[PDB]
């Protein structure tokens, strides 16, 4: 009565239905679907998500953003408080954003087809540690190291997110993001691998 | 006596000149155990230098830990042979 | 003069060596001389400002902010990942870390975020506005005047100094008082 | 000697005080780098603002 | 071992085009 | 039914010489306060679990 | 069994020692019965309720907790010493041998 | 009119159930009196209390995960969105009067029966009362630890804050989902689907209150009867054999230091739950997936685990399109540990080829070898530990964070060697320090200065004397020696009086020829139980 | 829920003078409360088990 | 008794079914009905384990 199959489609998406484990909130649910990076910025009663611009975060910044759609908002009513929560508890729903600095951009080096996913000069990671998950969040910004305060793994940034420190052995993954024609930050797609700690039937 | 101290008397159910109280438990390890754990002991050292690291310090730290413990081992075997200890 | 303010009443500057981070010390110049060397420094190239109130002085009471939950829930997001819980100290990738919040005024920690003083990222006026940066403050200043419900803080840090505790107290309580009912030999 | 269990306390105080002074160099700031000297001011809490003074000091 | 699909490139990269977006769920 | 004399005999004396040697009996200051102190105490625990 | 050893802690029938301990025995029961009559009512009768910030009664309210603990603690440690000192001081001493049959 | 009253009470019920043999057994037990002997109960005295604590904790608590919002006295979180069983938390303690003190001395109560039982461990371990036939009886206390482990583990799980949803995520779920077969099924078994889920704080809370619990009882019961009906070992000494007990009868003597015990390991639980802040829930926050602190540490029973994860390398392996995570070394790791540690007793018993039924124990002195093994185990084991806090001293003591990484790392391989070195030598060295007093006697502390200007040092013989003087060597007994003069009685009582004014002189020579006496007789019954014995 | 509201709710609030003490002592207020199947649950599958299971 | 706590949650909070039973769709429950309604509908076997409960 406890067995259940974790392999099992359940997840609608733009391709079909799909396993848990290969879907997050960034994963479009139809062609050309609009996904807006969100910050947290109020009360539960105050739309807890608003839109962002790239004029808003500065050279050395970073910060928390979520995956927030045109058909959720405000949380005023009961259908749009439960949708609300879902993307704020989502397991692999967070992403930091983190801009670099102009003097810093001859540094940069890809991850060879993710040569075309940042916008300038900002970069969009998962905050989720491809080791056991916790949220390595400690960004040195003069250094530019990413450090999880579970078991002290640090990745690089201007490389793609490689460990330098720790038990891990991964890199993290990178969301690809560009503007909306009003002037907003949007992704283009979700990510090209799975995201957080890994499981056995994982990779190619 | 005038003291207040009472003797015992116990029967329960290497060798004495190296271990006084040979016969009262186990009080032998043998040698190449501990040879063996040595040089695998450096091994292990020796192998943690595959990593994710960038540094090199803590490289020439394991080198040196390394060296020590398999100049130890090697001094040693080389003693115990030559008859020198027993 | 953000930076400056910042810099020199903190004590940070003037540095004395170049190691992996620059402590906090006594201050060097006071109140005056402070305001002397901010302005001097806007005056080549501009930047932010520290709030000052309605007498010219700079602002203490009137960083604090009404709302301590949102600043609370704020810090937690923002804040607690270097910082602790309650702004006590954390540890960074090679000999750096971040301090105590428990000697900063109101100024200070406002002009903390402002400008971004080392490996602690900056917060533009734009990315937290000056409003939600006064709940921020109001709930650092709360969470190191509040007193400890229960007993002894032990320091705030958690199952560590717990840990220490008991082995330190309890057991060597425990096994004295069974050495004092038992005997010997 | 005239006392023996307090001359074998000495020997343990030198031991350990030597211990707690070069044990600056641990460290990531270093040990004492105002002389032997220690002129002033340059060991108050303005110049040299550093751990590794403060156990050469203990 | 190595992680295999972690790889550095050399490729200079293209700047993202403006999002326009299909307008309703397909 | 009952068991043998023996058993009996020897089992209240037990119980008997280990009450009397104690000279608890003999000591009315201490086998007081020892009452009082517990009545006090499992009166405040009672309150404190219950109230 | 076999008791090899067994004799009274008092053999002199009146002496000035023996009002002592006997006193010092009932010091310690009588702090106990104390220490509980003031669990009792400083469980009844303190402001015990939590006081929010920066206001008067704060001080007292973080009290309340730490006199509980004072309070249920004194007490029936101090029944346990004065319990273990009757043992030790009137109780008589003995020396008992058993066989195994194993 | 007792006499009447306990006389009519008795007879009924004797000629109803008749447990007068029965009865006068248990109370002529004989139990060795020895300090080391009282260390197993303080954790049963702590698991007592832990039942007591448990039952006042499950009229107020409700395990859910529904999401509310707060709205109660506390002001700092008005408003914040969080679960039923973070609300009922604090409630407990801010709405109930003395809810903090009881989940206070309840977290207090799971520390000192963790150590109570790392203690006891240790006392068994190095006396040797693991050999015949007490191995069921060491099997039964290894899975006693490893539940305990665990129960402490579910329990400060469940007020499902910001540091207990941190630990489970990494710990639980992380761990869980590398093994290598079954990785991703028993990850969905046990959570019921992904990570959160909605049923996992119901589980938790039926497992930790009902189901672990039941089985440290079972177990605890059978440990202890066990104890009961094999006759606790003795240590060597005047009058001990292999085949008897000595030490005080159960009536009076024991049962009145138990429960004085009892009530003092009570006292001071209690004494430091009111004084001592454990485990405040408020100044964190409601577990969120996007929300983290700088700490992050399990209990110190947990710690070693944790620690053995910081400091492991990050070494995987990808086969035909598969992965094997760094987090399935300490899996393996850590049930290797277990798996050595219960099949102990037989790995000794294959490698010495000893089994004879053993009563009497040893001094860690006596065996080298396996005090050097327990020595090297207690290194390795607090390295873990102080390891698992490598955060916590890095910030407070000035030292780099990657720095402590590499001490602990290359530590974990040296340190072992050294404490088994240093033990061994140790343990031949104290030997050693037997046969010098055996030999020549207690050194007195007295020099001499003879008429021809030597000096020399007064000896004071421990049993016959030769006619030039010197002693007659005695035998080793296993038992312990004398090396001050002040404990074998070079020195009188003060005076008898109370601290400030004396009694009459014919009161204390009395009683100083009384006490005289009676240690006369002590000794004397000892001496001739012990010459009839071996005849 | 109505065996409940008629058989522990209104019968233990007409025992004389200690009566609306001892309901709002076991409902922690007015009937519906919040606390009530969360108690009953833990005296159902701890306590009552446990009392039942020596006294067998 | 023990295979129905690996399931059940005894709360009073109020939700919303949106389950597999039809009936009962849109209707506003306790945490501890809906569970129960998943314990019988949902469950494999577990209709016949709470019968056997109760006939016992
Ligand atoms: C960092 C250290 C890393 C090492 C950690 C452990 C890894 C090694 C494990 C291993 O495989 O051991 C090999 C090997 C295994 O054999 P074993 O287990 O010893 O077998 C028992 C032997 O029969 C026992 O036979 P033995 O010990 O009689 O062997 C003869 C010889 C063994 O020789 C040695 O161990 C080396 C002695 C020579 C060097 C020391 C002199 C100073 C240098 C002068 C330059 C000379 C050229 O002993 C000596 O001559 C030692 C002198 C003792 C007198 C005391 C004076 C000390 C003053 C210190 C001066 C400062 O062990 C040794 O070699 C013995 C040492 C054990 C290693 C751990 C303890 C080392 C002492 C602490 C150092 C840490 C400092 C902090
Ligand atoms: C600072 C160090 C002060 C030590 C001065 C000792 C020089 C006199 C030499 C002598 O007679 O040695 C006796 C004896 C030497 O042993 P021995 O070689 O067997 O000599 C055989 C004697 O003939 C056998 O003599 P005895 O068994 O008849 O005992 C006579 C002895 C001992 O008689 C006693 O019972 C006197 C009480 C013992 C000293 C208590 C000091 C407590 C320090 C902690 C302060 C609290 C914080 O009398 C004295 O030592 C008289 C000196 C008066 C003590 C007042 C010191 C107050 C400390 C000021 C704090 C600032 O030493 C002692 O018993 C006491 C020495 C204390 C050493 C501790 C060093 C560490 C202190 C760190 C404190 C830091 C606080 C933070
Ligand atoms: C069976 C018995 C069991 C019970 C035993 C219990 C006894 C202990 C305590 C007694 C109980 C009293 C109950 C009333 C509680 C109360 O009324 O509450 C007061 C307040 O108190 C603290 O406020 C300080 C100020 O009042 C605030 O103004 C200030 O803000 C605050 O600052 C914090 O916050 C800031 C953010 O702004 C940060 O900046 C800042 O850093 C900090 O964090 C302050 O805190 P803090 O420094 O803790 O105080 C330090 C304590 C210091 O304690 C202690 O003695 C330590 C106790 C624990 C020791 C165990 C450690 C084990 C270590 C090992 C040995 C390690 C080595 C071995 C391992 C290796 C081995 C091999 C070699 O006393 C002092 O001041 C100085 C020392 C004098 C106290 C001495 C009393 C007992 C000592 C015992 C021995 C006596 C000998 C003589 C001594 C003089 C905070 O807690 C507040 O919440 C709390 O509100
Ligand atoms: C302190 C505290 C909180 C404790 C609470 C205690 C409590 C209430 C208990 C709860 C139980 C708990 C919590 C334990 C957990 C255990 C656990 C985790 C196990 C899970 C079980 C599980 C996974 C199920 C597997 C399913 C399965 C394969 C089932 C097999 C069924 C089995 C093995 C049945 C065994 C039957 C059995 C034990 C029978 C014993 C019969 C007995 C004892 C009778 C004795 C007896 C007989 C036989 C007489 O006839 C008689 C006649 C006249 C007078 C006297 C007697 C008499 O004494
Ligand atoms: C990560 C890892 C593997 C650990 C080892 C790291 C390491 C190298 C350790 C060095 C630690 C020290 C002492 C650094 C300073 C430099 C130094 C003096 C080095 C060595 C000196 C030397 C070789 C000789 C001197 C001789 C000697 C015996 C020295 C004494 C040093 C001692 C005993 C210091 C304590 C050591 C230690 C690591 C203790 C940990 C204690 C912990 C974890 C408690 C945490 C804790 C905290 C943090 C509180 O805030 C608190 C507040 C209120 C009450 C309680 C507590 C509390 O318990
Ligand atoms: C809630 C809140 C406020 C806090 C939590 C409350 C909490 C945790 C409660 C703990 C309560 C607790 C554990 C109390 C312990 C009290 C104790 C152990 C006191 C006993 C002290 C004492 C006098 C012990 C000595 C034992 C003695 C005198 C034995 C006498 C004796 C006994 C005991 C017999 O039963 C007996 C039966 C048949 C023949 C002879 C005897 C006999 O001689
Ligand atoms: C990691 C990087 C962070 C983050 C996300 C925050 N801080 Fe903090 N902080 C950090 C460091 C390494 C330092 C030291 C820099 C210096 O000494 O030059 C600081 C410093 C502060 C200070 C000033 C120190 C004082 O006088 O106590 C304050 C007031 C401060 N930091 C507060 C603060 C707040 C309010 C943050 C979130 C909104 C915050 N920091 C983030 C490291 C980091
Ligand atoms: C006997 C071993 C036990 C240990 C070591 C143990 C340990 C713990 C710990 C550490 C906590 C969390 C402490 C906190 O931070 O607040 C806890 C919570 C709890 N335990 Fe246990 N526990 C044990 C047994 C029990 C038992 C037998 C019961 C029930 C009869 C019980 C009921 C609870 C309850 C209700 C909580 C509620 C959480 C809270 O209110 O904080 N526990 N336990
Ligand atoms: C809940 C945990 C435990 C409790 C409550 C407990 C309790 C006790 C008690 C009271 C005794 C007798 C008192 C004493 O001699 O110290 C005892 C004896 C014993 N225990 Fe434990 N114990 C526990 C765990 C363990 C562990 C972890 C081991 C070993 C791994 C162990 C092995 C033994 C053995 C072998 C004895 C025999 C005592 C002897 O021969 O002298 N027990 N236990
Ligand atoms: C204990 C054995 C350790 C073997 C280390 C193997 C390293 C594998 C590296 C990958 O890549
Ligand atoms: S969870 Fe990030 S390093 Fe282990």
């Amino acid at each position: 009565g406890l067995i259940k199959n974790p392999w099992k489609p359940v997840v609608p998406t733009a391709e079909g239905k799909k396993a848990v484990l290969w879907t997050s909130g960034w994963t479009p649910r139809f062609k050309g679907e609009t996904i807006y990076l969100a910050r947290a910025t109020g009360r539960p009663g105050e739309s807890p998500f608003v839109k962002m611009r790239p004029e808003d975060i500065d050279a050395g910044g970073m910060e928390t953003v979520f995956p927030w759609r045109e058909s959720d908002g405000d949380g005023t009513t009961v259908e749009s408080e439960h949708k609300l929560t879902e993307i704020a508890m989502g397991v692999r729903n967070p992403v930091m954003l983190i801009r670099i600095k102009p003097a810093d951009m001859h540094r940069v080096i890809k991850r060879k087809g993710q040569e075309s996913f940042n916008f300038g000069e900002l970069f969009a990671y998962t905050k989720v540690c491809s080791h056991l998950g916790c949220p390595s969040s400690l960004y040195e910004q003069q250094t530019y190291r990413i450090l999880c305060p579970c078991h002290q793994s640090q990745f690089d940034a201007l490389e793609f997110a490689k460990p330098i420190f720790g038990p891990a052995a991964r890199a993290l993954a990178q969301l690809p993001i560009t503007i909306d024609e009003d002037g907003y930050l949007v992704a283009n797609g979700d990510f090209v691998e799975p995201v957080g700690p890994a499981f056995w039937e994982r990779k190619s | 006596m005038s003291s207040t101290q009472d003797r015992s008397q116990l029967d329960p159910e290497v060798d004495v000149e190296d271990v006084p109280s040979a016969e009262w438990g186990w009080s032998h390890m043998p040698i190449g155990v501990m040879h063996i754990g040595g040089l695998l002991s450096a091994a292990f050292l020796l192998v943690m230098m595959r990593g994710n690291h960038v540094g090199h310090v803590e490289d020439w730290f394991l080198i040196g830990f390394a060296a020590v413990i398999v100049a130890l081992v090697g001094r040693n075997w080389w003693l115990r042979r030559r008859g020198w200890i027993r | 003069e953000a930076a400056v303010y910042f810099q020199v009443s903190t004590g940070r500057m003037p540095a004395m060596r170049g190691e992996a981070q620059a402590p906090s010390k006594p201050p060097h110049f006071d109140e005056s001389q402070i305001d002397a060397l901010g302005a001097y420094v806007q005056a080549n190239g501009g930047g932010p400002t520290v709030p000052r109130d309605d007498h010219g002085a700079v602002a203490q009471e009137s960083l604090i902010g009404g709302d301590v939950a949102r600043g609370g829930d704020l810090f937690r997001l923002n804040c607690a990942s270097c910082h602790n819980f309650t702004g006590k100290g954390g540890a960074l990738s090679s000999g750096k870390y971040a301090p105590d919040l428990g000697d900063a005024n109101p100024a200070q920690i406002y002009t903390a975020m402002l400008t971004g003083p080392q490996n602690m990222p900056k917060f533009s006026d734009r990315q937290l506005t000056p409003d939600e940066k006064r709940d921020i403050v109001a709930y650092v200043r709360e969470s190191a005047e509040t007193p400890s419900y229960g007993g002894y803080g032990l320091g705030g840090f958690g199952p560590a100094p717990e840990g220490m505790a008991m082995w330190i107290i309890g057991m060597v309580a425990a096994i004295g008082v069974a050495m004092w009912i038992g005997s010997r030999a | 000697v005239a006392f023996p269990r307090l001359n074998a306390l000495s020997f343990w105080l030198f031991l350990f005080g030597a211990l707690i002074a070069i044990a600056g160099f641990i460290t990531p700031g270093g040990a004492a780098d105002f002389g032997w000297t220690a002129y002033s001011p340059l060991t108050d809490a303005i110049h040299s603002p550093g751990a590794g003074g403060d156990l050469w000091i203990m | 071992c190595s992680p295999p699909g972690e790889t550095a490139s050399s490729e200079p990269g293209t700047t993202p085009a403006i999002w326009t977006g299909s307008p309703s769920p397909a | 039914g009952r068991s043998p004399e023996v058993h009996r005999k020897t089992v209240a004396a037990n119980l008997t010489d280990a009450l009397e040697g104690s000279t608890l009996k003999r000591r009315k200051v201490i086998g007081l306060s020892l009452g009082i102190g517990l009545g006090a105490f499992g009166a405040g625990t009672l309150v404190a679990f219950i109230g | 069994v076999e008791t090899i050893f067994k004799e009274p802690r008092w053999p002199v029938p009146g002496t000035k020692a023996e009002k002592r301990t006997e006193r010092l025995v009932a010091y310690w029961l009588m702090l106990g019965g104390l220490s509980g009559l003031a669990l009792l009512l400083v469980f009844l009768f303190w402001p015990w309720e939590y006081q929010p910030f920066g206001s008067e009664g704060e001080f007292l309210y973080s009290l309340a907790t730490p006199l509980y603990g004072l309070t249920f603690g004194l007490s029936i440690l101090s029944i346990g010493i004065g319990a273990v000192l009757f043992q030790k001081k009137f109780i008589p001493e003995e020396i008992s041998v058993q066989d195994r049959h194993d | 009119d007792f006499a009447k009253l306990a006389a009519a009470q008795g007879d009924a019920i004797d000629s109803r159930y008749h447990p007068s043999a029965a009865v006068r057994r248990q109370l002529n037990k004989v139990f060795p009196t020895h300090w080391s002997f009282l260390l197993g109960e303080i954790a049963l005295y702590s698991f007592i209390i832990l039942l007591l604590t448990g039952v006042w904790l499950t009229l107020f608590f409700d395990p859910s995960m529904a999401h509310v919002t707060y709205d109660g006295v506390y002001q700092p979180l008005r408003g914040v969105q969080m679960s039923r069983a973070y609300e009922t938390a604090l409630d407990i303690s801010f709405e109930v009067r003395g809810g903090l003190f009881v989940r206070q001395v309840h977290h207090w109560a799971a520390l000192m029966f963790a150590a109570s039982i790392m203690v006891h461990l240790a006392r068994i371990f190095f006396t040797g009362a693991f050999r015949r036939p007490r191995e069921a009886n060491w099997v039964i206390g290894s899975l006693l630890l490893i539940l305990a482990m665990f129960e402490g583990f579910f329990g400060y799980s469940l007020p499902d804050d910001l540091l207990s949803g941190t630990g489970i995520r990494a710990a639980l779920s992380g761990i869980t989902m590398g093994i290598p077969v079954i990785g991703t099924w028993m990850h969905w078994a046990l959570f019921g689907g992904d990570f959160p889920g909605e049923i996992l704080i119901p589980r938790l809370y039926a497992l930790h209150i009902l189901l672990i619990p039941g089985i440290i009882l079972a177990l605890i019961g059978a440990h202890l009867a066990l104890v009961w009906f094999q006759k606790h070992t003795q240590f060597p000494g005047p009058g001990r054999t292999e085949t008897n007990v000595v030490g005080v009868r159960v009536m009076p003597v024991f049962a009145v230091k138990s429960g004085a015990f009892f009530a003092m390991i009570t006292g001071v639980l209690g004494l430091m739950g009111g004084l001592l802040t454990i485990n405040p829930i408020w100044n964190l926050g409601p577990y969120k997936p996007s929300q983290v602190s700088a700490g992050s540490q399990p209990d110190f029973y947990m710690m070693w685990t944790d620690g053995l994860i910081r400091l492991w390398p990050a070494w995987e392996f990808y086969p035909f399109g598969h992965t094997i995570p760094q987090g399935v070394w300490v899996a393996v790791g850590m049930g290797l540990v277990f798996a050595l540690l219960i099949a102990y007793p037989f790995i000794e018993k294959k490698v010495t080829g000893d089994d004879a039924h053993h009563n009497l124990l040893q001094r860690p002195r006596d065996v080298p070898v396996r005090t050097a093994i327990g020595s090297m185990a207690i290194a390795l084991y607090l390295l873990l530990t102080f390891a698992c806090m490598n955060d916590i001293i890095a910030l407070k003591f000035h030292i780099s964070l990657n720095a402590t990484t590499w001490i602990g790392r290359i530590g974990m391989v040296v340190l072992p060697a050294i404490v088994y070195f240093v033990a061994y030598r140790w343990a031949i060295s104290l030997q050693r320090s037997d046969r010098e007093v055996l030999e020549h006697g207690v050194e007195t502390g007295i020099i001499k200065r003879l008429p021809h200007g030597a000096y020399v040092e007064l000896h004071q013989p421990l049993g016959p004397v030769d006619e030039h003087g010197h002693p007659i060597p005695l035998e080793y007994a296993g038992a312990p020696l004398p090396k001050r003069m002040n404990k074998l009685g070079s020195g009188g009582a003060p005076g008898t009086g109370s601290f400030l004014f004396p009694d009459p002189a014919v009161e204390h020579e009395a009683l100083t020829e009384a006490a005289h006496a009676s240690e006369h007789k002590s000794l004397t019954a000892l001496k001739e139980h012990q010459d009839r014995i071996h005849g």
